[PDB]
């Protein structure tokens, strides 16, 4: 109760679900990974 | 052909007095998060 | 259709691929989407 809204990249979790809630999500993203060619 | 628009996501419909929101949501995210609509979409896409 | 049969009571727990729209959020309550799509265009394939 220190705050009211928190803006920011917080993906949604089951961990953090329990104790906060959260909107609908305006962006998507996902867990990657990235590899050089040469 | 073309691009995509408006693009929204689906969801469950449900009521504004129904009990039932967080063990649904939590049901969506143990599905999503344990790779099991992973494995709906691999038994449902791509199938050529 | 669905949302009518809904609020009528006929039916409670909607389960089906429904888009979210303002409107119909305004009345019925949406989870978690399942999978991030939009709108395209279909064509007939063309002979060469
Ligand atoms: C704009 C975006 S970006 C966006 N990304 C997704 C991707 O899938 C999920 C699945 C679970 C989740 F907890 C969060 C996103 C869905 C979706 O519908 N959307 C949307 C439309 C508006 C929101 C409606 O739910
Ligand atoms: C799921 O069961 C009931 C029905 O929604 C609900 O009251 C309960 O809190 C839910 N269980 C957990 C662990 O949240």
């Amino acid at each position: 109760q220190r705050a009211v809204m928190a803006v920011g990249s917080l993906t949604i979790n089951e961990e953090r679900s329990e104790v906060v809630d959260f909107s609908v999500p305006f962006v998507e993203t996902g867990i990657s990974v990235m590899v050089s060619r040469s | 052909t073309g691009e995509l628009f408006f693009r929204s996501g689906f969801g469950i419909g449900m009521r504004k007095d129904s009990p039932w929101k967080q063990n649904v949501s939590l049901s969506i995210l143990k599905s999503h998060e344990n790779g099991f609509m992973e494995d709906l979409d691999k038994t449902w896409v791509r199938y050529q | 259709g669905m949302m009518g049969e809904l609020l009528s009571g006929q039916a409670d727990m909607i389960v089906a691929p429904l888009t979210i729209n303002n409107e119909r959020a305004q009345y019925i309550e949406f989870s978690k989407p399942f999978k991030y799509q939009g709108l395209t265009i279909l064509v007939k394939k063309e002979i060469p």
